[PDB]
RNA sequence: CCGCGGCGGUGCGCCGCGACCGGCUCCGGGACGGCUGGGAAGGCCCGGCGGGGAAGGUGGCUCGGCCGAGUGUUACAGCCCCCCCGGCAGCAGCACUCGCCGAAUCCCGGGGCCGAGGGAGCGAGACCCGUCGCCGCGCUCUCCCCCCUCCCGGCGCGCCGG
RNA sequence: CCCCGGAGCCCCGCGGACGCUACGCCGCGACGAGUAGGAGGGCCGCUGCGGUGAGCCUUGAAGCCUAGGGCGCGGGCCCGGG
RNA sequence: GGAGCCUCGGUUGGCCUCGGAUAGCCGGUCCCCCGCGGGGUCCGGUGCGGAGUGCCCUUCGUCCUGGGAAACGGGGCGCGGC
């Protein structure tokens, strides 16, 4: 066989270790989420420079 | 000492060489860990089931 | 109508010292020194274009007395810019000190 | 496709380091008033240095041993062939390009010539430090003819002032005529510096 | 035949879950409670006396070979060409200016109308500038100037396609062995519909690339190198 | 013979592309943790409390046109600085890159290079072939609805019905 | 709730390779300096004998020579022409 | 002017002050001295050098016709003199 690295071939590492999905599917949101939680201080701290 | 460089690893160091360079000794041959079912059939004994187990 | 290729040198064969390994040119392209200005000629197709005695082919053309080695741009060698090439067949040595031709047509622009 | 480099305020292997390794890239270099050469540490010290290099002769038969040149072109030559592999093929091709002169011959009378600020005395050295001319130090070693070289310096350097003068003249005309012409050149002129010239 | 109720993340991590989607596709009230010889397979025909004739599709060889090859091993994920997925560079878009680096139209320049199903690009420097028709080429071999004209509202013809701009000539056998076949037939011929395909889209562009100022002039023109100038330094 | 139909091996010679995987080397983005629950900073200013250099000051002298410039002395604050009490959201290892250590507290996208090396179909009336494990999904055998609209159909480019 | 001379097959215990010179064939790992010295294998090479090739040979043997074509890691070998 | 072996490298040009560096470059002299220039003083500009090699010059499809701005410039390996 030949070994597939796990840590780049997303499949293999689910394979190996199913759990990764969901720790994978969670960090994006998640750093999805604050990103568009920081554009939102931004805005905040623009409107607040505007005022 | 001077022929060595060590030191106390991270758990990403132990996710990293695991999984990019885990390979088990079955019946003596060096074989790399693709599967789960390489892990239990010699570590399975113990309660250890796969790689994330071996890890632990 | 004019010049489609970047001009540059054969500086010689990647090599230790005292170990020349012929399976890769180093090339001084004109114009770049630093390991920096040379992300552009990564990957780029390269001709050692030279003639001789006997005629051949030409590819869309009748027989000429002009032949290549054609080769591709690998890395960058060694911060003031230099870069390593790699050929189909490896480079002459009588090669040494001429123009390789650096083409712009494997682009990434 | 050739560089004319003045030799003047540069240093000698500072300047040869550079030669050498253009030399052998293909670069055919020509290399002019070499007298004008100069070269670290005081005049005393380097003429030393080459009277030393005159005492290496081959004891039993001194013509075939180290040949001494005088002149600063020669010399400089001789320090360019000490950085070039000179017993290869390759090596002796790339002296062949090399082009060296004492003063500066009617090729190059005529031609801009570079200046290599890496090799350059005014850079290169502290100011409080001593430096040599490698003419004076050519000249008391037996170079023949500084004398016949600065008379025919004085000549050029003549020459060109009158050369230097008319291209001012044509310089200053060249002003006068875009004032002479600047509302029927100016929607030329304006594009030229939305582009970022002539600013 | 509903789409993909949950859409994706990233390649290969869709947005919601198991348990979700358990939900969303409603596996709860979606429950599905559920508990030769004689007879000849696939032959037949007709025929007259003694009666009908069996026949057999597919009949048994007539010649095996010595030696053969035995078979391969499945592979999993090698897709031919045309199910192939299409990149472009982003620095080419429609109505862009392009320098074409290689064919016989060699640094002349060009307005890129669209990538075909092939993944090549479609072109044309407008055949009356330039002397470059409509015409297929490959991004890899192609400059993407940040130049463009505005060229959105075009009709460009449904029918011209990859397939279409495609070599044509030459079949197997004719008199073949002397002095003669298919080294003459000579011309490729532009044909009729060529020419009217070319009108047509000139005339859309044509107006639009005018309206900028000394384009039709920068499209007549030709690229290349001169001294002092290295493509790594200058932007295009 | 024309089909270049289906499968199998191939290319006369020189070429190029494409996508997939392996191993590399780079690039660009973002999201987090910890600390003296970071240090400094910024911003708003207020009330005090001292100390220092040394000042819109004064003074001896000098240099220029009462003013500007250059030294010198005692030193308050009307140039600042520093300590001490008390208090505000703007901070955030901060693109005002001033100084870290990291990642189950971590992800995404992109470029250059080298390599593909194996071959689980040799049945006589019924495949010359899939595929194992993993991902999920996606779909359906459940109904709903909404949108956009490509093909086609209808009505007035617009609207309505795969 | 039935029989493979017919389930149609990813497993088939009814019969079994394209494969099986079993001194054969195939798969997984690991490793590979070497004098003196030791051992193994040489479808490497020379000359003669018993067998054996219904071998080859005046329609040209041996040897010799060859900027001809190849094979083998190599000892060597095979073909073309003379 | 025609063919025809061979040896190759090349793939826009740059037709120039002198020099300085704890300094330079350009102007213009109203004014003075020397042989249109040279030297001086004075004044006015530039100086991380735009009268910049971080530069300059040159253009890179061919033709047609029928307007504008620019317009006497280019050529005939055009021809004789200084
Ligand atoms: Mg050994
Ligand atoms: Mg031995
Ligand atoms: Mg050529």
């Amino acid at each position: 066989v030949l070994k597939k690295n796990p840590l780049k071939n997303l499949r293999i590492m689910l394979k190996l270790n199913p759990y990764a999905k969901t720790m994978r599917r969670n960090t994006i949101l998640r750093q999805a989420r604050n990103h568009k939680l920081r554009v939102e201080r931004a805005a905040a701290a623009l409107a607040a420079k505007k005022s | 000492e001077p022929y060595i460089a060590w030191g106390y690893p991270n758990l990403k160091s132990v996710n990293e060489l695991i999984y990019k360079r885990g390979y088990g000794k079955i019946n003596k041959k060096r074989i790399a860990l693709t599967d789960n079912a390489l892990i239990a059939r010699s570590l399975g004994k113990y309660g250890i089931i796969c790689m994330e187990d071996l890890i632990h | 109508s004019g010049r489609l290729w970047c001009k540059a040198i054969f500086a010689g064969y990647k090599r230790g010292l005292r170990n020349q390994r012929e399976h890769t040119a180093l090339l001084k392209i004109e114009g770049v020194y630093a390991r920096d200005e040379t992300e552009f000629y990564l990957g780029k197709r390269c001709a050692y274009v030279y003639k001789a005695k006997n005629n051949t082919v030409t590819p869309g053309g009748k027989p000429n007395k002009t032949r290549v080695i054609w080769g591709k741009v690998t890395r960058a060698h060694g911060n003031s810019g230099m870069v390593r090439a790699k050929f189909r067949s490896n480079l002459p040595a009588k090669a040494i000190g001429h123009r390789i031709r650096v083409m712009l047509y494997p682009s990434r622009i | 496709q050739v560089l004319v480099l003045d030799g003047r305020g540069h240093l000698l292997g500072r300047l040869a380091a550079i030669v050498a390794k253009q030399v052998l890239l293909g670069r055919k270099v020509v290399v002019v008033r070499c007298e004008g050469i100069n070269i670290s540490g005081n005049f005393y010290r380097n003429k030393l240095k080459y009277l030393a290099f005159l005492r290496k002769r081959m004891n039993t038969n001194p013509s075939r041993g180290p040949y001494h040149f005088r002149a600063p072109s020669r010399i400089f030559w001789r320090t360019v062939r000490g950085m070039l592999p000179h017993k290869t093929k390759r090596g002796q091709a790339a002296l062949d390009r090399l082009k060296v002169f004492d003063g500066i011959p009617p090729p190059y009378d005529k031609k801009k010539r570079m200046v290599v600020p890496a090799a350059l005395k005014v850079v290169r050295l502290k100011p409080t430090r001593k430096f040599a001319y490698l003419g004076r130090l050519a000249h008391e070693v037996g170079w023949k003819y500084q004398a016949v070289t600065a008379t025919l310096e004085e000549k050029r350097k003549e020459k060109a002032k009158i050369h230097y003068r008319k291209k001012k003249q044509l310089m200053r005309l060249r002003k006068q005529a875009e004032k002479n012409v600047e509302k029927k050149i100016d929607r030329f002129t304006e594009v030229l510096k939305t582009h970022g010239f002539l600013v | 035949p509903h789409c993909s109720r949950n859409p994706v993340l990233v390649r290969g991590i869709g947005r919601y879950s198991r348990s979700a989607m358990y939900s969303r596709k409603a596996l709860y009230k979606r429950k599905y409670a559920a508990p030769v010889l004689a007879t000849v397979t696939k032959p037949v025909g007709g025929d007259k006396n003694g009666g009908t004739r069996v026949v057999k599709l597919r009949k048994m060889p007539r010649y095996y070979p010595t030696e053969d090859v035995p078979r391969k091993l499945l592979s999993h994920g090698r897709k031919p060409f045309s199910q192939h997925v299409r990149k472009l560079r982003a620095s080419i878009t429609p109505g862009t200016i392009l320098i074409i680096l290689t064919g016989r139209h060699r640094g002349k320049r060009v307005v890129f109308l669209k990538q075909l199903s092939s993944g090549l690009l479609l072109v044309t420097g407008p055949l009356s500038l330039n002397r470059v028709p409509l015409r297929r080429t490959h991004q890899k071999f192609v400059i993407a100037t940040s130049t463009k004209i505005d060229i959105s509202g075009v009709k460009i013809p449904k029918h011209l396609t990859d397939a279409y701009f495609k070599k044509k000539q030459l079949r197997k056998p004719r008199h073949q062995e002397g002095e003669i076949f298919d080294t003459e037939k000579e011309k490729y011929e532009i044909t009729e519909q060529r020419k009217v395909d070319q009108k047509a889209v000139d005339s859309q562009i044509l107006p639009k690339i005018k309206a900028v100022p000394q384009l039709q002039g920068y499209l007549r023109s030709v690229f290349a190198l001169t001294n002092g100038v290295y493509p790594h330094k200058l932007v295009f």
